C-alpha cells in the first residue's frame, strides 16, 4: 500500500542552460590524439 | 547527410581547392590592377599638345 502526499507547495518549473553538457562516448573503441565527427542521439549546447 | 559523413575528407579538401581558386582570382586582379599605390587625378586642363 502506498500513501498520497497531501502537503504540497507547486511553482512553475525553472529552466535553465546546459553549459556543453552530455557528451558520452559513441562507441567502445580506444581513441587517442585524434579528432572524431560522430551523429548520434546528443543533448544541444546551451 | 548522415552517410556522406564518412566523406568528410574528400568534402574538405574540394572546399578548400575551390577557396583557393577563389582567392587566387582576387589575387589576380590585384596584381594586374592595383600596381599603382596612389588614385592619380586627370587635370582640370587637357592641354596635351
Ligand atoms: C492520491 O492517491 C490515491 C490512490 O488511489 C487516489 O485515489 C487519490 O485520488 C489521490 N489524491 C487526489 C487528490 O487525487
Amino acid at each position: 500500500q502506498c500513501v498520497n502526499l497531501t502537503t504540497r507547495t507547486q511553482l512553475p518549473p525553472a529552466y535553465t542552460n546546459s553549459f556543453t553538457r552530455g557528451v558520452y562516448y559513441p562507441d567502445k573503441v580506444f581513441r587517442s590524439s585524434v579528432l572524431h565527427s560522430t551523429q548520434d542521439l546528443f543533448l544541444p549546447f546551451f | 547527410s548522415n552517410l556522406l559523413l564518412q566523406y568528410g575528407s574528400f568534402c574538405t579538401q574540394l572546399n578548400r581547392a575551390l577557396t583557393g581558386i577563389a582567392v587566387e582570382q582576387d589575387k589576380n586582379t590585384q596584381e594586374v590592377f592595383a600596381q599603382v599605390k596612389q588614385i592619380y587625378k586627370t587635370p582640370p586642363i587637357k592641354d596635351f599638345g
